[PDB]
């Protein structure tokens, strides 16, 4: 089957910069659509951003352009997350897909901004 | 002494002469429009899964926790998360069985929102135009024999009833294999008023009216054209514009009651006395009798006699299996390219009207261009040169963006002037070039084929599921590959008109 486990959950003051990567199986990293989404608790899950394949391109959201940085790594088939300056409402428990629609979804992950 | 001195006799020119035709080519309009219409029936407006009516669309997050977004932005077409939060304090994405939901923006309401064309079964659109088109083909081949059977006036007046019952009941339509068959009926009376049109007319005409003819057929057909531009800015309800298309030609069979049957194919049918009674008919509407008069049973009998006196020979021949495969493939590729061009508006950005209005501009000037060309410096040259330029036109278009617009949509108008171009020096060509004693089979052959390439058009339009813009590779590869063909073969600025069959290898 595909494993997509993510790690990288922690408490980080605002501001602070956090690293978040799913461990992917059975495809690369650059072979198929790549998203993050972000449900926070009492909100809805929205997307955040996506990396394509073959690195067609990199898109994020508009509450977050120009806010975090969306990356990927073939070498381990994981897609390496990082944000700086944390917004306070940016806490909320983080998730990989396997495409734009796909059959897998991560175990998810949750971070806390606190302040 | 023929037939031409009769009427001459009678004139050419008189108010019958006018009235007639112009009577007789009004429903080209329409006919542009229906030929069209599924460009303004079949858009797909901007769709996206139906959420499940049981989960809250207020409280739980809106219109945003169901439908994944696209490359663009934009939600999905045809799937859903089964859950808003897939939290585990299965299969998670889901095709839309509660349905779809569409956007009232633009269009109201078009056939793919009547019955969810969309994704998977998406086709179907596509088969629409397809199978009306086969219609359009099999009433071009068995209702033109029908008519050589029986006659033309008949058969006119069968052609408007079928068009005019078969659009109303495809615009009152429940189901999409019942709005299929009534276009497939739609497209079987279509071709054949179009053809027969022509027939009819170059029939009545003198010998030196073809030119007319042409010129006045593609007038209409580019008003007609223009008239669906403004009918679709007018009503976009497709039932209500399908009704507005189609009872012109219910109204239009009232006067067309009062047709006049071609002289000459009573004359060639054998009976002779409808023959004088139609002469001293269209003697009375033209207002002279003195001369019509001396018409007599014997006069005529003395003076059509000489005319009166296939496919297997066609193939038989191996110069002339040569140049009639080269000329069928020309005619194919050449009508498949300009209704693979035609059909796709979609990915053009701006308005559908817009485009379409320019599109109906564009043609006169072209048509313009294109005799210049042909009385100046030739027919052959400025084929490949249409060819070479309509590809070029299409693969640019193809390749390029989506995002730019106005680039695309006057490259678009250019292909298709220059299409249109090539379609009026082609059909010269082949009149031109046959020689007589085949050149009737010769225009219909060519005609048969141009439609097969016109049915296999929507098929290859289908597959834009493989790639985006691979139809638009091969609508722009077609028509490369044809200018290439038609690069070899023999030159008529000799002005020969070959004659019989020996004569081909003379000039080359
Ligand atoms: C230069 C006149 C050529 N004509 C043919 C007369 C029968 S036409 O009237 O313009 C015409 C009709 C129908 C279609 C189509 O359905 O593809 C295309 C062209």
């Amino acid at each position: 089957q595909v494993q997509l486990v993510e790690s990288g959950g922690g408490l980080v003051q605002a501001g602070g910069s956090l690293r978040l990567s799913c461990a992917a199986s059975g495809f690369p990293v650059k072979t198929e659509w790549m998203e993050w989404y972000r449900q926070a608790p009492g909100k809805e899950r929205e997307w955040v951003a996506a990396i394509w394949s073959y690195g067609s391109g990199t898109r994020y959201a508009d509450s977050v352009k120009g806010r975090f940085t969306i990356s990927r790594d073939n070498a381990k088939n994981t897609v390496y997350l990082q944000m700086n300056s944390l917004k306070p409402e940016d806490t909320a428990v983080y998730y990989c897909l396997v495409r734009v629609g796909s059959w897998y979804h991560g175990q998810g992950t949750q971070v806390t901004v606190s302040a | 002494m023929a037939f031409n001195d009769l009427l001459k006799q009678v004139g050419g020119v008189g108010r019958f002469q006018l009235i007639q035709v112009t009577m007789v080519v009004a429903p080209l309009l329409l006919m542009a429009s229906h030929n069209t219409l599924q460009n303004f029936t079949a858009a797909i407006p901007p769709h996206h899964c139906r959420p499940p009516a049981n989960a809250n669309l207020s409280k739980d997050g809106g219109l945003e926790a169901w439908l994944p977004l696209d490359k663009q932005g934009q939600p999905e077409s045809c799937l859903r998360f089964t859950s808003p939060q897939w939290g585990p304090p299965t299969r998670v994405t889901e095709p839309c069985i509660d349905g779809w939901v569409y956007d009232n923006s633009t269009f109201p309401s078009t056939i793919v929102t009547e019955w969810n064309l969309v994704c998977s079964h998406r086709a179907f659109r596509q088969l629409a135009q397809s199978l009306y088109m086969v219609g359009v083909l099999l009433g071009a081949m068995v209702f033109g024999y029908l008519a050589d059977r029986l006659g033309r006036r008949k058969v006119l007046i069968l052609n408007y009833l079928q068009t005019a019952v078969s659009g109303t009941c495809a615009a009152y339509a429940p189901n999409y294999t019942v709005y299929c068959v009534f276009r497939l009926l739609s497209g079987m009376s279509l071709a054949s008023i179009a053809i027969n049109c022509m027939t009819l007319n170059v029939e009545w005409m003198p010998i030196h009216t073809r030119a007319y003819v042409g010129t006045l057929i593609g007038y209409v057909y580019s008003l007609g054209q223009f008239l669906l531009a403004g009918i679709a800015y007018a009503v976009p309800h497709w039932r209500h514009l399908q009704l507005v298309v189609s009872v012109p030609f219910f109204i239009a069979f009232i006067y067309s009651w009062f047709f006049i049957e071609s002289a000459r194919w009573y004359s060639s049918s054998g009976r002779l006395d409808l023959t004088l009674r139609a002469l001293q008919r269209v003697a009375r509407i033209n207002g002279k009798q003195e001369e019509g008069a001396k018409l007599s049973i014997e006069v005529l009998r003395t003076s059509l006699q000489k005319e009166l006196t296939s496919a297997m020979e066609l193939l038989r021949c191996p110069t002339l299996r040569h140049l009639f495969l080269c000329l069928s493939m020309l005619w194919f590729a050449t009508s498949f390219a300009y209704y693979g061009l035609v059909m796709d508006l979609q990915g053009f950005g701006v308005s559908m009207y817009l485009i379409q209005v320019i599109f109906g501009a564009v043609d006169l000037p072209a048509k313009f261009v294109c005799f210049l060309v042909i009385n100046s410096m030739g027919r052959r040259p400025a084929q490949m040169a249409s060819l070479l330029l309509a590809g070029i036109c299409i693969l640019v278009n193809g390749i390029i963006p989506k995002s730019h617009t106005i680039i695309r949509t006057s490259l678009a108008v250019l292909g298709k002037g220059c299409l249109a171009s090539s379609f009026n020096c082609i059909f010269l060509y082949t009149g031109e070039l046959y020689p007589t004693v085949i050149r009737q089979t010769g225009l219909g052959m060519g005609s048969t084929m141009a439609r097969v390439g016109s049915i296999v058009s929507p098929l290859v339009s289908m597959t834009a599921e493989f790639y985006p813009s691979m139809p638009l590779f091969i609508f722009g590869a077609v028509p490369v590959v044809a200018s290439a063909v038609t690069a070899l073969l023999p030159e008529t600025l000799g002005q020969p008109l070959p004659d019989t069959v020996q004569d081909l290898k003379s000039r080359s």
